[PDB]
């Protein structure tokens, strides 16, 4: 269970994904394409032989290659290799290159106070690149542990990323402090932007 | 055990959820706290032929 | 067509047991070997087993040897994977797949969730929005188990600007996720925004209307 | 995998630790610095250990347990761990010290291990802040991935910088097929993406 | 003083076995419980087992239950961790630690345990030729197991030196880099030699690096 | 159980000593030689079996 490697490329660029098995695996190396969540699709089998329905532009010792001659919008997906005991490679995800975009920050006070805990949400909407750092402060004391993040797949429309972060604390502790804020760092942000609220509608 | 059912028709929340329990009275306290935390306060009515509680506003 | 229909997933406790099925159609799996491949949320693929029913050959991933067993039923054209001594690391979506000779066809996948926590319908909490420019709003789908839960807005009438995030597992053992939408804030005074939530494992279907402060 | 955060001397930092069940007060906090063994700071949630300074505090508020440094000091940039319930360890959090951004200096080394059968190309990203850096490989102006592994240094002790080693490894066969080898680096501190390159064989 | 000195680490094959020792000093292990905690390269702490010598109680982490067994030898003030059916998930640095009777008061140094098929192998050293400021180094490649240690001019040059963390290759052996930032006016005059030390394979090597 | 041989290296740029185990010295010969070849060490080799140590001189 390891997260795949990443790369960025625009339409038309040439990309050579490599896969290495420890020893000599003859020609029995197959290449797959997987789009988020859904099942893989076989592109190459026996190292070089292309499969039915795979476009022309796909081509395949211990070093084995998959090459796309001219990247097209459709090819944005995670690619896998295989060794035929059968084991699967780490995988490589094709990202779409795009000009930098700063996020838009929104902070939501908690509504689940009757639940025992209090959950504050900070919204990072549509930013590029993926790297974003959300920092949590309570009375301008930076926080850690109380928070979990989650990120979207690259949008097909504007090739954006978004991010939700939830600060969860016991209501007891929540009603001890007044200031709750999420400070956001992004390459496209000159300044770290701070969205905040004061407890008790201030 | 068996499964009970809560039909909820409030102002902002509307739907149905479930859970398992030995007695209806136990699924009552589960369904109840579910309401309290979602701010649903209304006329409760139980149906035993269907094993379904109902909170209406 | 060649189809592979999986079943037998769902919940079970650590150390429990669960038997998956992969019913084949359009061919006879004696001419074929069928493979099982799993994948945990957001991470890579991992092969777990292989059976060649016409050569009686079996193979198992090292991290699975002695606990899983793959079978094939000639008569019903169905391969099975009997999983036992399950551990919290086995929680993944499992795919059955068929193999001078690659896995051409893949099943639907079936979710397997190993953990003590029992099934629980989600709770929905409004993320209230702030005339004006851009307004953000959503619903917090909290304390549900197992996955998945799916969120729509106005039964799919609202799609532009909506971002449903992947769920995250909390210390508690339950899942929580967020779904938000960015709209013009001139709409908030008049327009209604409704969060639709669906949890089949507990068969919960919910609509939460979100209004400003 | 450890969590990370950034803070300057004097900043207030409160690390939280929560476990699914009732861990009474039996929560212990540890500090680990590169290479060295862990060290106990707090035990049973609030009680301080012998020799631990002024600025270290542990609290309980619900089933929530917190570790607080009142005023971060130069020594305190290190990874901190918690212990809860079957005793269990939290993921851990590494406090890095905040620093103005610094652009890297890129160096490319052609391979000299051509008699080994594999050809290894090294590109050096030296002393940059912050840690996030994107190095991509191109061969004949064809972008490459898979063939490479990266490695990063700890934050320097004086100037708090990061640098990066990345090695593109290829079979001599494939290496002897191409001419252009380059590492292009993108960094927040880089106006423009910098590309260092060489032509195979003396060119 | 209270010291805990570990031993018994090293290599083992998949399915092989290794028994660690933690000799206690400064106290009586009847007074204390002894825990074992490991840490994988770059990752967090993981408790695996604990023994409470004066009430004989046992506990093992789920990812360790049924394969490891922790014992205590009263007379020698030494606890052991007999690890068997070892698999690649066990490769970590294992720490012995005391909890005196909550909280783990004292810690051992830690000991390397590496499960894998690859045998012990001495490193090879290859020069990274340089060329303002000029960079240069040595690539210490294809060595197993960890660790290898790199200095420059036997530690005489420290400023500008960056010895990077090792990386695992497809073969199963490690490789790492050590570099230095120098004035390029020095290249003509000063010598730069890379010192490499690999105890597991009793190899110590010096490579002189001069420009292209 | 097998034996351990040792190669002491005294070249222009490379100097040190490494290890390995093997059945025959001759296997520990091919061992140390390619190690030399790959480091571009070409010189007068001398073996001593009372110490199981090869020596390549440049």
């Amino acid at each position: 269970t390891q997260s795949p490697s990443s790369l960025s490329a625009s339409v038309g660029d040439r990309v050579t994904i490599t896969c290495r098995a420890s020893q000599s695996v003859s020609s029995a190396v197959a290449w797959y394409q997987q789009k988020p969540g859904k099942a893989p699709k076989l592109l190459i089998y026996s190292a070089s032989s292309l499969y039915s329905g795979v476009p022309s532009r796909f081509s395949g010792g211990t070093d084995f290659t998959l090459t796309i001659s001219s990247l097209q919008p459709e090819d944005f997906a995670t690619y896998y290799c295989q060794q035929a005991l059968l084991t699967f490679g780490q995988g490589t995800k094709v990202e779409i290159k795009r000009t930098v975009a700063a996020p838009s920050v929104f902070i939501f006070p908690p509504s689940d106070l009757r639940t025992g805990t209090a959950s504050v949400v900070c919204l990072l909407n549509n930013f590029y690149p993926r790297e974003a750092k959300v920092q949590w402060k309570v009375d301008n004391a930076l926080q850690s542990g109380n928070s979990q993040e989650s990120v979207t797949e690259q949008d097909s429309k504007d090739s954006t990323y978004s991010l939700s972060s939830t600060l969860t604390l016991s209501k007891a502790d929540y009603e001890k402090h007044k200031v709750y804020a999420c400070e956001v760092t992004h390459q496209g942000l000159s300044s770290p932007v701070t969205k905040s609220f004061n407890r008790g509608e201030c | 055990v068996t499964t009970y059912k809560l039909v909820i028709n409030g102002r902002t929340l509307s739907g149905y959820t479930t859970t398992t329990a030995v007695d209806a009275a136990t699924a009552e306290k589960v369904f109840k706290q579910y309401a309290y935390v979602h701010e649903v306060d209304g006329e409760w009515t139980y149906d035993d032929a269907t094993k379904t509680f109902t909170v209406t506003e | 067509e060649v189809q592979l229909v999986e079943s037998g997933g769902g919940l079970v406790q650590p150390g429990g047991s669960l038997r998956l099925s992969c019913a084949a159609s359009g061919f006879n799996l004696s001419s074929s070997s069928i493979h099982w491949v799993r994948q945990a949320p957001g991470k890579g693929l991992e092969w777990v087993a292989s059976i060649y029913s016409y050569y009686g050959s079996t193979s198992y991933a090292d991290s699975v040897k002695g606990r899983f067993t793959i079978s094939a039923d000639t008569s019903k054209n169905t391969a099975y994977l009997q999983m036992n001594s399950l551990r919290a690391e086995d929680t993944a979506v499992y795919y059955c797949a068929r193999e001078p000779r690659g896995l051409d066809y893949w099943g639907q996948g079936t979710l397997v969730t190993v953990s003590s926590a029992s099934t629980k319908g989600p709770s929905v909490f409004p993320l209230a929005p702030s005339s004006g420019g851009t307004a953000a709003l959503g619903c917090l789908v909290k304390d549900y188990f197992p996955e998945p839960v799916t969120v729509s807005w106005n039964s799919g009438a609202l799609t532009s600007g909506v971002h449903t995030f992947p769920a995250v597992l909390q210390s508690s053992g339950l899942y929580s996720l967020s779904s938000v939408v960015t709209v013009p804030s001139s709409s908030l005074g008049t327009q209604t925004y409704i969060c639709n939530v669906n949890h089949k494992p507990s068969n919960t279907k919910v609509d939460k209307k979100v209004e400003p402060k």
